[PDB]
């Protein structure tokens, strides 16, 4: 529940930053992480780092599917993210 | 996608034959190996 | 970071199938 | 000492061979599931062939 | 530990844990 | 795919914008004798 | 800074004309 709210922000922040600048995925994730609530970042810090890595490699595999995942709020991590 | 969990089910990729079989069958085919071998039935992945 | 990188070792199943010690260079016509 | 000028023509004979072109990165059998076979899975896209 | 394998005096004969198998045209 | 468009300058920002502020000064100053204009691409989008 | 590299047409350098462009395709 609390983690999913962070996921929604990450999808929007990364998508918005690529809209305004279209920077590299590593730069997009870096700007996303620096604009979060300190309580949210501190509480779920291990989750965020795991979330960033999967999103970075998922965009690395194929950006077209990555755009669909970002543009789909109904998207949920597939299993395999977990393990 | 999580190793495409149909290659794993079909042993195209994933656990080796000596591993996904129940320990006790691989042990069985290990002993009675000189006669009545079971090696060539189960297949194991060879991912690059 | 100081992560440690091992070697990939083409896999025969889950195990990486490293191999034996075959760094032998003896020919020695004798 | 009475040989005539000649032109050399070569060829080769192959049979029971069945030419193969493996789908690996370096044409090398590093495994049954080739290196490119996994990449096509992660890419998750379609490509024709000519 | 199903020992119904030939003996070598004692210490039943042999078996390598890893040997069940694969081959294809490649 | 926007990210690949912006990186290759198919669309997104003309040479007067993504170039560093120092380099634009250099190119304008020396345009009479040593021109750097044609090296960089400017995206035009309908 | 870099104004010293430009030809002087008086008391002022000969600069400007933000034409650092390129657009060349068959279209």
């Amino acid at each position: 529940a609390e983690e999913e709210r962070i996921l929604r922000y990450v999808q929007q922040s990364v998508g918005l930053f690529l809209m305004q600048e279209g920077a590299t995925p590593s730069a997009a994730l870096d700007m996303t992480a620096r604009n979060m609530e300190p309580s949210m970042y501190a509480a779920n810090r291990p989750f965020i780092n795991k979330l960033m890595d999967y999103l970075h490699r998922a965009a690395a595999m194929n950006t077209d599917y990555f755009t669909n995942a970002i543009l789909n709020p109904h998207w949920l991590p597939p299993p395999g993210f977990y393990t | 996608p999580s190793m495409m969990p149909q290659w794993a089910y079909m042993h195209i990729a994933g656990q080796d034959a000596s591993e996904y079989l129940s320990p006790g069958l691989v042990q069985f085919a290990r002993a009675t190996d000189t006669y009545f071998s079971l090696g060539n039935k189960f297949r194991n992945p060879t991912v690059a | 970071e100081d992560i440690n990188f091992a070697s990939l070792a083409p896999r025969h199943g889950t195990r990486p199938f490293m191999g034996t010690w075959n760094e032998i260079g003896t020919s020695q016509l004798n | 000492q009475t040989a005539v000028p000649s032109v050399t023509q070569k060829k080769f004979l192959c049979d029971r061979v069945m030419w193969r072109i493996p789908f690996s990165s370096n044409f090398m059998s590093m495994g049954a599931l080739t290196d490119l076979g996994q990449n096509m899975l992660y890419a998750n896209s379609a490509h024709a062939l000519d």
